[PDB]
């Protein structure tokens, strides 16, 4: 596992808000797993 | 004329598949016999994989079949022959 | 549609080459990544 800052790369002055993170999900992913769908979350699996 | 197997299981981001076939001479049934598979992919996909889907050929007609089976983690016993091949 | 259910056996019986391939996925449509697998009759190929 290998990694440097990108301060002086990625960030910028007014934000760089080019990178995203996942927090909600219906459980957890498993090893190694590229979920990448993007649709509304609901708290208990409805459509919303 | 033929039966072909195959294999296919999702583990740590990787599809594996195992492939073999035999000579047959069945019309509706499913032939019972002994026969080892061996790999031939393995797919770095990192997918998540819930169902699937037969694709067929369409004519315009000659009949055909097919057979789905599941797996379970199951202890084995296998008999390896003098050259190495299990029987 | 057939489940997956972490792993399945397949076999089929030919004497016309009927079945030329399997697509392999989750929801099985395009808001999701899934793959193709065929027996082109010239070549195998597979797409993710
Ligand atoms: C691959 O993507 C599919 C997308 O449908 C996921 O299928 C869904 O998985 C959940 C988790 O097992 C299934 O159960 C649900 O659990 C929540 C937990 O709170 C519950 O509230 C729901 O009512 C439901 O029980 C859900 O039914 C299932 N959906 C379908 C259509 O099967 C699948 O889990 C993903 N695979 C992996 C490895 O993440
Ligand atoms: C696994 O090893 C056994 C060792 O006995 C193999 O059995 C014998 O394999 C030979 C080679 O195919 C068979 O044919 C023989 O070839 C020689 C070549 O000069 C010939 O002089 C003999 O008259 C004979 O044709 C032999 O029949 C066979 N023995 C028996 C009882 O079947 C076996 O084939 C090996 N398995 C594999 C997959 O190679
Ligand atoms: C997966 O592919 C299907 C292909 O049908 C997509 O569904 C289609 O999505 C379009 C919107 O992009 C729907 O509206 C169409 O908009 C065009 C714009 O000019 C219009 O000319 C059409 O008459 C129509 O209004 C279209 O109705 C819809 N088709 C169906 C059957 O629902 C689907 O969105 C794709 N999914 C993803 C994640 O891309
Ligand atoms: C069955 O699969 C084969 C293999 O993909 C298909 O034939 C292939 O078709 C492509 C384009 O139609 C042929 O040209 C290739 O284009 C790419 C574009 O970047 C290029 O990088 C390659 O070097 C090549 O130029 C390719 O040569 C061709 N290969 C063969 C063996 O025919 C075939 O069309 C598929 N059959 C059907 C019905 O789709």
């Amino acid at each position: 596992v290998l990694a440097w800052n990108t301060r002086n790369i990625d960030a910028t002055s007014t934000g760089n808000y080019n990178y995203k993170y996942r927090y909600l999900r219906h459980g957890k992913l498993r090893p190694f797993e590229r979920d990448i769908s993007n649709v509304p979350f609901s708290p208990d699996g409805k459509p919303c | 004329k033929h039966l072909r197997e195959f294999v296919f299981k999702n583990k740590d981001g990787f599809l594996y598949v195992y492939k073999g076939y035999q000579p047959i001479d069945v019309v509706r049934d499913l032939p019972s016999g002994f026969n080892t598979l061996k790999p031939i992919f393995k797919l770095p996909l990192g997918i998540n994989i819930t169902n699937f889907r037969a694709i067929l050929t369409a004519f315009s007609t000659s009949a055909a079949a097919y057979f789905v089976g599941y797996l379970k983690p199951t202890t084995f016993m296998l008999k390896y022959d003098e050259n190495g091949t299990i029987t | 549609v057939i489940p997956f259910k972490d792993g399945i056996y397949f076999a089929a019986t030919e004497k016309s080459n009927v079945v030329r391939g399997w697509v392999f996925g989750s929801t099985m449509n395009n808001k999701s990544q899934s793959v193709i697998i065929i027996n082109n009759s010239t070549n195998v190929v597979i797409r993710a």
